[PDB]
Formats: C-alpha cells, sequence, structure tokens
RNA sequence: GAGCCGGUAGCGGGCGUGGAUCCCUGGAUGUCCGAAUGGGGGAACCCGGCCGGCGGGAACGCCGGUCACCGCGCUUUUGCGCGGGGGGAACCUGGGGAACUGAAACAUCUCAGUACCCAGAGGAGAGGAAAGAGAAAUCGACUCCCUGAGUAGCGGCGAGCGAAAGGGGACCAGCCUAAACCGUCCGGCUUGUCCGGGCGGGGUCGUGGGGCCCUCGGACACCGAAUCCCCAGCCUAGCCGAAGCUGUUGGGAAGCAGCGCCAGAGAGGGUGAAAGCCCCGUAGGCGAAAGGUGGGGGGAUAGGUGAGGGUACCCGAGUACCCCGUGGUUCGUGGAGCCAUGGGGGAAUCUGGGCGGACCACCGCCUAAGGCUAAGUACUCCGGGUGACCGAUAGCGCACCAGU
RNA sequence: GAGCUGGGGCUAGGAGUGAAAAGCUAACCGAGCCCGGAGAUAGCUGGUUCUCCCCGAAAUGACUUUAGGGUCAGCCUCAGG
RNA sequence: GCGAAUGCCGGCAUGAGUAACGAUAAAGAGGGUGAGAAUCCCUCUCGCCGUAAGCCCAAGGGUUCCUACGCAAUGGUCGUCAGCGUAGGGUUAGGCGGGACCUAAGGUGAAGCCGAAAGGCGUAGCCGAAGGGCAGCCGGUUAAUAUUCCGGCCCUUCCCGC
RNA sequence: GCCUCUAAGCACAACCUGCGGGAACCCGUACCGCAAACCGACACAGGUGGGCGGGUGCAAGAGCACUCAGGCGCGCGGGAG
C-alpha cells in the first residue's frame, strides 16, 4: 500500500467502455469496449513525527495540508 | 552438560591399536579434540597425549588417543 | 522402589552434582561392560539411567 | 461403547485389567452361590467343554495376556514328544477350589 | 487389580498386591531444521560478545549456561515493559479477477463475480438499532429457513438472467463516542477570551444535548463481557451388574431331548456348528474424582442509564449536493432513481438536511458524512451415533514395515 | 579463431532467445509442461446389455450460413368415443 | 444380466524351440578345487592394446572396498566366479583440499525509492569460486587407508614469560 | 601483506625482534572414476574437464606398425563349411 492519499483511499476499478450512442433522440444504441483501467490525483511534500514527508493527493491534499488530522508541517 | 564420551571401540586393529598405542574408541561425535581430549584426561589417568579423529555412515564417531607412555588395560 | 525424592533431595546442590558425576561414570561402566560381551543383563542398566533420571528432575524442580 | 468393534477398542487397548474383565466368571457350588464378587485367577476348576470336557484341573497362568489361560491338566505333547500345557480358550473355564490359603486371596473372594 | 519390560513370537536377564503393566490430567526434561529472529547459509550445517564451572588443566586451561532479529505501543528520559507475525482439509468476508460453452456463427450476453490467486478475521466470520421499508397515516435491528415468485421486470426483448416490501418461522436486544456548550486544566501563542490534549457534563436509539430560572426528587433497572462456588459437561480408565444343568449325535456343541430360572436390560459381538440364562465391564440401572471448559442460575459485584416546563441560541464529522466517468441493484445506456465512488466545483446545523424512483407542487417517512454488539444460518480436520452403504479390480486410490 | 572448452551464474516459456528455417527452449514447442475451469462443447465416430408377444415404418414435401442435421406435414403405435 | 467399445485390469497362448548374445582385439593345453566346472584358481604356449584397452586430479555414484562363509534370483548359458547374499572389518592430518580471509558478474540486502495486495528495484555491509591468498617432503607399514599410521628430514600462527 | 598515520592508549609496558615453556579445531579419505560403480531406464561399440604421456623406425609430431611398465581376450562355447 504505496499509491494511496494517507487522508484518505481513492485508487482503483475503472470500468470504462466506449460504444456508438445515438439514442433517445431516434433509435437506439450499441455496444463494445471491455476494459479496466485506473484513476486517481497527485502527491506533496510534507512531514509528521520526526520526517515522514507524506504524500497523498490533491483533494484530501488541500485540506490536512492545511490544517493535519495526525500530522503538520 | 554432563556425562563425557563414549565407550571402548573394540576391533581388530583397535584392539592393536590401544595395544602396543593410542587408543580408539566411539565418541559421541560431538566433542573434538578440546571437548574430546578432556573427558579422555579427566577419565583416564594418562593426560592429554594426542588424538586424530573420524565418522562414518553408521552412528558412531571414530576417535584415537596416543599413548601417555603409560597405562591402558588389553582389555581396556 | 528405593533413594527417592526429597530424602535425595536433602542431598544439596554441589552433591545433587557429585553425585551424578559418578551417577554416569557407573553407568558408563555399565557400557564398556556391554559392548564387552562378559556381563548379562542389567535391569540396573535402565533404571541407574533412570533413577539419575528423575534425580536431575526434582533437583531442576528443586529450582536448580 | 455402543457399536461393533468399539469392544475391541475399550477391552484391550484401553486397561489391559479390561482384560482380566475376561478372567471373569464362577465356579463350584459353595464360593459361587455363596456369591461371586472378588475373583483369583489363577485358581483352579475344571473346564466344561471341548474333548477335555468335564474335566479335572488347576489355575496355572493368569494370561490375560493372550486373551486366555492354562490349566497344567488341559494340555498337550508337541510331535517331536515332550509334553505341554495347551491354551486355554477363556470361554469354557470352571473354578471351584478358589485359591484362596493366600490370606489375601480369602479377602476379596472367597 | 494382580500381571509385565511395546508390534517380536527368540536368546540373556529382571519389577512387582509395606496399591507393578497400563487408563487420566497436570509436570520437568524437549538434541538439530523449520516463521527462525544472534550472525551466515546449497534447512536439518558452520560462525561471533557476557556470565559461567573455574574445568584433565597428572608437573597443564573447556564445554555448559547464556545472550542479543525485526516491524508494534509508548514513562518520552539512555526509551524500559506489552502485542505480532507462521500455520491450517472445508467454510467466511474484503482486494483483484477469465476464456471455454450456451446464444445451434459471433463482437452485445451467458457461464460469474464462477474457477483461480492475494490479504486477512474467526471459531465462526458476514452483517447489525435505519438519511430503512413502503403507502392500509401501515411497518420497524441485522441474519437465516419457507413463501412471495420462476411472478413485478432486465434484454441483438434472442439465449437466458430473474428482485423486494408484505405473511408464516428460528432468534431476540441493546449500547456508545468527536460529538466545544459547561466547567477542569496541561502545553503553547505569547496574558487573555487562540489552537491544543488528558477529567467529567452530555457522552442523542426512533430528536435531542447544554446553559439559566421555579416543580425535582429523597432504594430492586444487572451485560457482550466482570464474578462465586452451583448441576461446573466433557476430559480415559469409573463399576456393580437377573437367571439353567443333566442327558446326547458329535473332533468339537451353546445343536437334538428332558426338565429349570431370568426379565425396565431377546442391542449386537466373542464363545471349537445358530445360548436371554457360556464370555461380554452392553443396552436394566445406579455409579464415579483432587486438575481442563460452559449455559442454566443464585447473589451482590452491577458497568450503567432512569422526571418539569421556558429562552433570542451555540453542539456526530472532511465532499451532501451537482457535472462527467464506472459499480452494485431485476435495470444491458435506457423516461432510469436510491446507495457506493474515479476527477472538478465545494451547502445548510431543526421552519436544517436526504428520501417515497426524470422533474414540480403538496403530503408522508427519516434524521446520515465515527464506533461495539453474543444468539438464530455455513463448514467438517477432529470424537461419537446410525445405514433398503460397500466387500477386496467395490469402498477413500491406499484394511495395515503405501501417498511408500 | 565471429576458435573449442570446464566451472560459476542471467534471462523463460504469447514470453524468451534466435549470424533467423518458425529454428531451440529437459529427446514430436507454428506458441512448453503439471495441477485447475472441467466429466469444456463435440450435427461426426464408435459403443449401446435377459427372454417373449402384437402390429407394422420412411429413404418424399415445405423453410432453413439448411443441406450426411432438424422444424412442420406425410407414412407407425397404444387409450377412449 | 454383457463376445462385443484398436475398452479398462489381470492372467494365458501365438509366431517359435525358428530371431538375438550388445563390437571378427581369437584362443589352447596341463594341473587344482568342487555334488557338479568351455565359462573359477595356479601354471605353460598364443593373440589384442600401448596414446591406450596407462596410472593420476577432479565431477558424479555413495559402500559398491577387503576378508570368511553361500548361490535361490540379478550375471541376456553355465558357474564352486561377482562390482549377487549374510556377517565382520576397513578409510585418523597445525602444515593436502573446504571453512574459521577477499571481492567482479550475480544474489541478498537496515536505510531510500515506486505496486491494488502478493511485490519491484537496491546503497553500504554480507553471501559467492580449482579467480586472489595461505605454513612440508620422501621412504616404510595391513585384508582394505594414506601428503594423515611409522620414522627420518623441513616448517607456521597464536599465547605467557623474560 | 608492506609502510603513513587520527580515535587512542602504550607511552617500565604498545609494536618489532631473540630465547624458553605452552596451545593448534570444525567437515572431508575406501574402491570405481576416456568408466559394467558417471549420466543413456540394461554388464547397452553414445557423451564427459585438466597431468608427462616408454621406446625403436618414419623430415617432424599424443598421426602411424611392432612392442616397456601396467591392462585384457569383449561372458555364450562346439561343429559343418
Amino acid at each position: 500500500m504505496q499509491k494511496d492519499l494517507h487522508p484518505k483511499a481513492v485508487p482503483c476499478k475503472i470500468i470504462y467502455q466506449g460504444q456508438v450512442v445515438m439514442e433517445t433522440m431516434s433509435t437506439r444504441p450499441e455496444i463494445h469496449v471491455d476494459v479496466w483501467s485506473g484513476v486517481h490525483p497527485f502527491w506533496t511534500g510534507e512531514e509528521r513525527f520526526l520526517d515522514t514527508e507524506g504524500r497523498v493527493d490533491k483533494f484530501n491534499k488541500r485540506f490536512g495540508d492545511s490544517y493535519r488530522r495526525g500530522s503538520k508541517k | 552438560s554432563w556425562d563425557v564420551i563414549k565407550h571402548p571401540h573394540v576391533t581388530e586393529k583397535a584392539m592393536n591399536d590401544m595395544d602396543f598405542n593410542k587408543l580408539q574408541f566411539a565418541v559421541d561425535d560431538r566433542a573434538s579434540k578440546g571437548e574430546v581430549a578432556d573427558a579422555v584426561e579427566e577419565q583416564y589417568d594418562v593426560t592429554v597425549e594426542q588424538v586424530n579423529t573420524q565418522n562414518t555412515m553408521d552412528g558412531e564417531k571414530k576417535a584415537v588417543v596416543r599413548l601417555s607412555e603409560d597405562d591402558d588395560q588389553e582389555v581396556a | 522402589t528405593v533413594l527417592h525424592v526429597q530424602e535425595i533431595r536433602d542431598m544439596t546442590p554441589a552433591e545433587r552434582e557429585a553425585e551424578l558425576d559418578d551417577l554416569k561414570t557407573e553407568l558408563l561402566n555399565a557400557r564398556v561392560q556391554a559392548a564387552g560381551g562378559a556381563p548379562e543383563n542389567p535391569g540396573r542398566i535402565k533404571e541407574l539411567r533412570k533413577a539419575i533420571a528423575r534425580i536431575k528432575t526434582i533437583q531442576g524442580e528443586e529450582g536448580d | 461403547s455402543k457399536q461393533p468393534d468399539k469392544q475391541r477398542k475399550s477391552q484391550r487397548r484401553a486397561p489391559l485389567h479390561e482384560r482380566h474383565k475376561q478372567v471373569r466368571a464362577t465356579l463350584s457350588a459353595d464360593l459361587r452361590e455363596e456369591y461371586g464378587v472378588r475373583v483369583n485367577a489363577g485358581d483352579t476348576v475344571e473346564v466344561l467343554r471341548g474333548d477335555f470336557a468335564g474335566e479335572e484341573g488347576e489355575v496355572i497362568n493368569v494370561d490375560l495376556d493372550k486373551a486366555v489361560i492354562h490349566v497344567e491338566d488341559v494340555t498337550l505333547e508337541k510331535t517331536d514328544g515332550e509334553e505341554v500345557p495347551r491354551p486355554l480358550d477363556t470361554s469354557n473355564v470352571r473354578v471351584t477350589d478358589l485359591d484362596l490359603e493366600d490370606e489375601k486371596r480369602e479377602a476379596r473372594l472367597e
């Protein structure tokens, strides 16, 4: 576990898949894709209880970063 | 920690070995010259003469004590 | 049947020891013995062994 | 002990004395009738079956071990010659002279 | 309760009713490997500090004991004292997660969220007092069995997939904390009125909590534990335990004959060929302990909450709600919601704020964005019971020096 | 001598390596091998058991990614009117 | 309820007393032992090696090695022979080799760095070899061992004392 | 290993040397070993790394013919042709 936020999780899942609409606005739709991928934020440098730096991403990051709910800066 | 050595390995040679010199026996295997010798030493009058070693596929550990220029008793 | 706990237990540590030393010794004697092919069946052999056994037994318990 | 085989399981695998349980029986008139509580084992009696049936003898050896005993009388000789005590099928076993000359024998069964 | 040194029957020797073999339970040893963890390593081997006897050191000096891996709290000081990890047939939830094959092709779909892998909890986890369900202003935890129903319904409307409230049943069962309001302080900024963390207030079950003013009121309300012995159940051995003998064909009888008894125990099995009465330590039936684990149940422990109105009011969360992109759901892009979230905007503290399937008015429900919760269902490694279940090419493949 | 070689190791099996034919990857790799999906599907192929009674078939027609399948008919059989 | 599935499992016949003896480097004779010897032991002719059909170090295999008994099966015939059976016994090192020393590849790997989890990488340090390094040799001696056992000759490191 | 030295302690006791006494382990060896004892399931004319490889003759040489030391006659023998 080394790709999340610290101040909460947000990684994983992701069942994408494209098609060729054309519905309600007349006739019916169609299907295709069948893949799976990722989806997340980014991480910055901080620190806690003797150095540590942290990581976690935006959102959250905007938070605790501002504040700090287990270790500040 | 307790006991010490084993017993008197007995055979054609040995027999003739402990005879003439030295003395061959069943040596637990553990203990070596060190820990070995000793035992001998404490047990059998004569002191820490010398020695060599050996084991084998069998169970037993072969050991030898060249003589103290003194006693040993044919039949140990 | 014989010897026995407590009693022997009054046989202070120092002794407890010494007493064993010999302990083996004899036994040990027993061995050479066997190999020898002379003597016969030493219920003793065993026993002795054991006795000694317990021996330590108690002892230890005693708290070494 | 509620099935066929749990008999070999608490008789011989368990307390061998359970096999004593086997040395169980009675004997002559006296003693018996008198009761039947407090045995002796290597007592005397006189089977009651097998050619040897209706015979006179005594209790030689508590063999519980083998699952039965031996009766000096009851026996046979080899073929090389020498005689010998036969196997005592626990089954047909009779005891009347309830070995009890030994105070400890009379302090248990008769 | 009177025989034994295990399967070895054999030689040679021996312990035993001034309670041996063995059955129990709690012990002391437990060599080397193996998470290994003192250090190294092709496991079961080879290497190091401290104490240690002091030990043959015949007029000459060693094994033993020991000890210490690393991630976890944190009495922080120089950190001293607690937990973990490795297993484990099957079963459990999460994390991740597929083609065959059906559709008589095959791209949608199916097999499925299956098979497998991973992590981890347990002896059971799963889940669990509702921003729930639905609409008779009706219901209320969660779970599981039947039913609802192969219905309402999803869909190249094709193969298929296929809910739920309500009724019947097993069980019952309820509680907490931030939740700055009050006071306590401790530490800061730097003295005020700031944030801070330990103490209580309250510490919300179905709307309340505080703070103020007057009525208060002045003893039976135990939970998931906590506790005492109680029947602690079992833990292996506990032990009594009804009643026939003669005669006989027989190598053997318990058979054929004659008389005789039992009886809540004619369950079966062993007995030289088929016994209720010969053996059976069996069902008859009563028995039984000083140690290892319960409910029932007795008590205090009892932890713990438990009444009245008023007032302008401040107090269960950081993201609800909305846009796009997926989930689960019976919903396969659909008139398509609820709950869950990948990115971006980023509200309110009781006329607040979601909800009853686009939305809107009105009505009706509920009060989130922290947590604990035995019992009712699953699973057999283990032990027992029972068989219109098998007999050595059947049964587990393997009935005994076989996963060899 | 892009020489032959022992010993020590590194890569790996939809991926490796390959002075490159699809070669070699524990003696048959045009995509290894074992356990698992799983007893995959399999108009094709076989295989498909004791006696006896009763009657008695089709090898055409219609539509099929259907033609050596199978739907519906036509010809069989038994129960009642 | 079965011939019958080139069915599965087991036995049992075929061809068949023909096909084969695993290199065309050949033997033959005298004596000896034994119940019994073309196939064993001694001996005497003879043939084949000879760069081997030599001794040696390794790696691999592990008692197969010797000695006394024995041949049931394995020895593609025998067999008193065996690298077959049972029993007993055999291999000893301050200086030879491995460690108690060193690192490259590579592998590990406190810190550090990234994964949905399992994991990936990886500094220093460590693991890692007939590469580096290190103190001896010749004769004798049993049924087997030997630079270890004998003895004669040559050494090294640690320790205490002065 | 040899020399340079901090920390640092020796610096009448640290290292070099000299003589005398004292100490020296753990595991490996048999025999096979261009092989019936090693891989080919077998006493299978297949492969397997290093050391001079004795001589006489051939221009030389681990090529060759005979043989030294040591090894062996192939593990089935006769008999017709």
